RNA sequence: GGUCCUAGGCUACACACUGAGGACUUGUUCCUCCCCUUUCCGCCUAGGG
RNA sequence: GGUCCUAGGCUACACACUGAGGACUUGUUCCUCCCCUUUCCGCCUAGGG
């Protein structure tokens, strides 16, 4: 199997962590990465990107984030993806959380949770 | 028995707005389509279209709830656009019944849902 | 290091599984053998234990499987429990949750958190 | 820096009745023993008592409640009897400033907390 | 029979939320974990020009 | 100075919430993770018999 289109954020978190969610993957491996990686004040920002059997993990896998720091801005982004291993077109996305205010007018935006 | 038995309760009541659409595993992909194309287009002149739907797909309808407004968008010529927000959505197995004596004895679990604002954008 | 002052809700729940916590037990561990244990529907109710310094986590135990089974019947009593090397008194705490009811009249009965 | 340092946020507000009593791990024991005491017993005449207190301790002040509790019953003739309950407090340690523009990074946790209803029996 | 309109209806989840099981230099690893694609006149009820 | 009263004040956490680090027939395991014990006229502030 290998994949490609049919950083994901770029233009808005150029240096960001990217998490590259796969079906396989256990949640527990990716998370004690990205937390580790998040609690360095120096990391702004993290990626999670899936695909196909991967969507639902990629967002399980934000939302657990969400719910250890709050205070992150988020932006979601629906993305096709082709996958050769007899072509497939599969849809995914990438969640981008950001320490850093990300401008609201983006589309995908979601505003953090106050937790009062 | 050794080990209850999976039985799902009906997550929550869905507070549906009439532009809600809720995507799910069992119906046919064209008729959920479909149901989502019209209500964005309306009639055959365009009469009583939505601005924008929301498309609400939890645990694996996320692909689809996706795919279906991945879909709308492509065939738009650009006057639709897409806003997915995520969230977390607390689900319960009954493992007793409840019945009127008892609260149910219940399993508790967490699924991902995903939230996809689909609306029409106009020249002017 | 040995504790003293069949079971400490022989009175409601004679057979029940008896989750000994030490300071040091891993909470992980505790819980996989308690969620298994409930996972039966013959095992009605579980007791969770400790003193001193494992009471913080003998009630942390009671409230992660209250958070996996909701419905569960709580019933919290407070104990003193002597310890040698030096015979010192420590607080302690043994928490019962039952899939059956228990009568709210009990002293330390918390009726079962509802999901709305 | 490596790593955030490790400020904490005040559990929230406590929404505190006269009669409820949080224990803590700064102020003396015997201060919080006696000043439970007192608000029990009232004055020499046994004016202003209380018919019940709620003391509440989070984290390692559970022992320091239960402690307490078990004193005040202790020392009662068996006039004061004692009921727990538990629960779970979420609790937020700051990261970053909360500064007048944007909502603050925070950290957030669970901790344990125990609620110890005191309250005075007397015959008839 | 033909053609238009109108008002409804058309099931949120893989126990996949710190998932499962195997393998291996532990850990953003590899493998395994049946199908669900892609509407343009969608389908089904009533009712009205 | 003595004695009584009244009103108020007296800091919820071990990042210990699927904790941390070692050890070992993995897992209700062992070991390490400083003190906080226990009032009886408690302490402090103001005011009144």
């Amino acid at each position: 199997s290998e994949e490609a289109p049919a950083g994901p954020f770029a233009d808005l978190a150029p240096g960001a962590v990217h998490m590259r969610v796969k079906e396989g993957s256990k949640i527990r491996n990716l998370m004690a990465f990205a937390t580790a990686s998040m609690a360095q004040p120096a990391t702004r920002a993290i990626v999670f990107s899936g695909c196909g059997r991967a969507t639902t993990k990629t967002v399980t896998c934000a939302e657990i984030l969400k719910r250890r720091l709050a205070g992150l801005h988020q932006v979601t982004r629906l993305r096709y993806r082709s996958v050769r291993e007899v072509l497939k077109n599969v849809p995914g996305l990438a969640i981008l959380l950001s320490k850093d205010a990300l401008d609201p007018r983006q589309p995908g935006y979601q505003p953090p949770n106050p937790h009062p | 028995p050794v080990e209850y038995t999976l039985r799902k309760r009906l997550p929550s009541r869905l507070p549906r707005r009439p532009n809600d659409i809720y995507v799910n595993m069992k119906t046919d992909f064209k008729a959920q389509l479909a149901r989502c194309q019209k209500l964005l287009d309306g009639g055959a002149r365009g009469q009583n279209a939505c601005s924008e739907i929301y498309i609400h797909g939890l645990g694996l309808a996320i692909n689809r709830a996706i795919n279906i407004a991945l879909q709308l968008q492509a065939g738009s010529f650009g006057s639709l656009q897409v806003a997915a927000n995520t969230s977390t959505v607390e689900l319960v197995d009954e493992l007793e019944p409840e019945t009127d004596t008892r609260e149910p004895l219940t399993r508790i679990r967490n699924n991902s849902a995903i939230h996809i604002r689909v609306f029409r954008v106009t020249p002017k």
